[PDB]
């Protein structure tokens, strides 16, 4: 039960790994609805770079869309799409 | 096809699914998500009712995301469609914006104005503004921000500002009093 | 592609979720070497719960082991068992 | 079996995988990881001897988690062990120590005092204190912190206080002198 070297390499670089992403912190100013389920999962630029001066960042996005519950508290709610950015390819780069 | 369930901040109050069936005496359950859970009637505090449905007190499902009545029937299992929990608040505590004491101002001098409304949890929040700006949410307290913003400010702009905030079925309000004077001398 | 409902529940409820870590992240003491690689995936609590006045906690937790190379910049390097925490039952929980 | 590859900070150097081989020309290359790329001579920058080995400047592949040189050969293809590509630093820019000034204390006072080693990238560094304790790491340019402390002070820890920062092949260290006081009156 001892993970190999190449393996925690491999399963560790710069790449696009899914995310748990809070629904606010994609859009900030919805302050009066409350949204179900209030997260959602996202393909994100996860992992490390080989340098310290690189930094592991997108270089290609797509916004994605999923049905999400928005609730306007004591007037009413409904489900309907909504779009979420996402990474596609990720890159390690200068900083 | 799916069904909705609110509760209140003051948990503790109770609660029915219309689970309604016609055997009046069923073993009859109410399985949950999240956490997959699964109630079961106890005489006291929990029960299911024929043509009642399904009842059980808030706090003991509050954390769900939904629920719904399944019925072992021999053969096969039996269920209801799905009930969406939602927690909902509404007790806006105070609304205050910064500063609270007057203030006196120069033509052209930028004026930012912070309203904070401190609320429960699980409250949805609409500013609202009255006066001659971007807001965002930030204990089992809740508190929202909502900054109006001017730079070019004029003369004219010297007057009362309030913010009032509105939690749906509650609304509470602060104000200053500001004063644009003219580049002295 | 639009994700349905129900999925984006349970692809998003509080459970134990692939992270990246930064290794410095759990031993920031080990200033004097450097690590490669510098990051490792680790089940960590994740996702979101259905109250505001929740929160994901663990509720097991266990170390794992893999095999790190740790390097003491101009004097020398090996692969090493580094031990590290992981996240087994994840549970929302008061605040 | 794997092999190693150090680089300095300052890159644009040359180095040499030592691809070695008997064929006085073959089409071999160096295949890449992390990312997988694949590199080729070119004669100019760019080059693999036959007895000399895969030839590339530093700032080529720096980015890189390892590489190793592969030859297609007809049927299958053959390739060298894992060279693992690592860049570190030695560069220490300046340490010093908060507060740099003097400093006049009182007996059981607690005493702090923050060591700051400014270094560039892929450094290491190693504290090392001189005197009568905790550190952490936080442009391209790193900062180390080691911070000492002490609470009951006794009039003998009126020493002069060292803090040293070496970086593997540097050092540097600064140093400020402390007096402990008798509680006055």
């Amino acid at each position: 039960e001892v993970v190999k070297f190449m393996d925690v390499y491999q399963r560790s670089y710069c790449h696009p790994i899914e995310t748990l992403v809070d629904i606010f912190q994609e859009y900030p100013d919805e302050i009066e609805y409350i949204f179900k389920p209030s997260c959602v999962p996202l393909m994100r630029c996860g992992g490390c770079c080989n340098d310290e001066g690189l930094e592991c960042v997108p270089t290609e996005e797509s916004n994605i869309t999923m049905q999400i519950m928005r609730i306007k508290p004591h007037q009413g709610q409904h489900i309907g799409e909504m779009s979420f950015l996402q990474h596609n390819k990720c890159e390690c780069r200068p900083k | 096809q799916h069904g909705v369930v609110y509760i209140t901040e003051n948990k503790n109050k109770t609660v029915v699914i219309p689970c309604l069936g016609s055997i009046s005496n069923l073993n009859v359950s109410l399985c949950a998500r999240y956490p997959e859970k699964r109630f079961v009637p106890d005489g006291n505090r929990i029960s299911w009712d024929s043509k009642k449905g399904f009842t059980i007190p808030s706090y003991m499902i509050s954390y769900a995301g939904m629920v719904f009545c399944e019925a072992k029937i021999n053969d096969e299992s039996y269920q209801s469609i799905m009930y969406i929990v939602v927690v909902v608040g509404y007790r806006i505590y105070d609304v205050v914006l910064s500063p609270s004491h007057g203030i006196e101002l120069s033509v052209g001098e930028k004026l930012v104005l912070n309203c904070t409304a401190r609320t429960e949890l699980n409250v949805g929040i609409d500013f609202n503004w009255e006066y001659p700006l971007v807001n965002r949410d930030l204990s089992e307290m809740k508190k929202f921000l909502s900054t109006l913003t001017i730079d070019g400010v004029t003369r004219s702009d010297q007057g009362l500002y309030t913010c009032a905030a509105s939690s749906g079925l509650m609304t509470k309000k602060n104000s200053t009093f500001v004063r644009v004077h003219e580049k002295p001398f």
